[PDB]
């Protein structure tokens, strides 16, 4: 399965079957999180996807070929996060997003708390590009959590 | 060993649950890819 759209992350050296991540597959490579994956190879059904680009600093790895998603945050309109929790139905869920200013220029933040193998779920605009992956982010006074729109290049 | 699985399409829901709120955090990016609050 290559088909492009929105993959589940598993694996079983633990209890059971067990999602510990989300990508998203486009042009025929697969583009999820580092911290997912740890650079790992996957596999398809009767394939073997292996890593082809990764960079720990950004928390992005790509299979089967370059990275491929170039779409950016506008700024100014709301983001959907499709969710693909654990266990659970991918679902949408709309937002606006904040600010991680950062020294070397601004980065999207989204203000929503899923569990933990939800990383890597695609973040999109309203014309339906990704524009980057749910994930790497903080934990803030209140407790819950805050995560970039990580784009690659 | 991990394997992938399919799980939707990628297009946006225009009846989609809106929430959560649009806060800025000055943030530090280390080498090892995790952000922190500063
Ligand atoms: N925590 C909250 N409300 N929500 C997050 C939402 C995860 C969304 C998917 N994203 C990640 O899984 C990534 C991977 C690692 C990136 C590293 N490149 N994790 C993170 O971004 C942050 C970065 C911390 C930066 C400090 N250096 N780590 C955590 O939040 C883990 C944590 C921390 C304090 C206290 C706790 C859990 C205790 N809460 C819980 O157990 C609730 C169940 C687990 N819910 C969570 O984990």
């Amino acid at each position: 399965e290559t088909t492009d759209g929105v993959y589940r992350v598993m694996t079983r050296r633990l209890l059971g079957s067990t999602q510990v991540g989300v990508g998203v597959m486009q042009e025929g490579v697969f583009h999820t999180m580092w911290h997912v994956t740890k650079g790992a190879a996957l596999r398809s059904g009767e394939g073997r996807l292996d890593p082809y680009w990764g960079d720990v600093k950004q928390d992005l790895v790509s299979y089967c070929g370059p990275w491929k998603l170039d779409a950016a945050w506008d700024g100014l309109s709301e983001v959907q996060l499709l969710a693909v929790p654990p266990g659970e139905r991918a679902k949408n869920i709309q937002t606006l997003p904040g600010i991680f200013k950062t020294k070397d220029g601004d980065i999207g933040a989204v203000a929503l708390d899923y569990p933990a193998g939800t990383s890597g779920s695609p973040i999109l605009d309203k014309c339906g590009r990704v524009i980057g992956l749910y994930g790497n982010g903080v934990v803030i006074k209140n407790g819950s959590y805050v995560s970039a729109i990580t784009q690659g290049k | 060993d991990m394997y992938i699985e399919r799980a939707g399409d990628i297009t946006w829901e225009k009846d989609a649950e809106v929430t959560g709120n649009s806060p800025r955090l000055d943030v530090a990016l280390d080498e090892s890819g995790d952000f922190s609050l500063v």
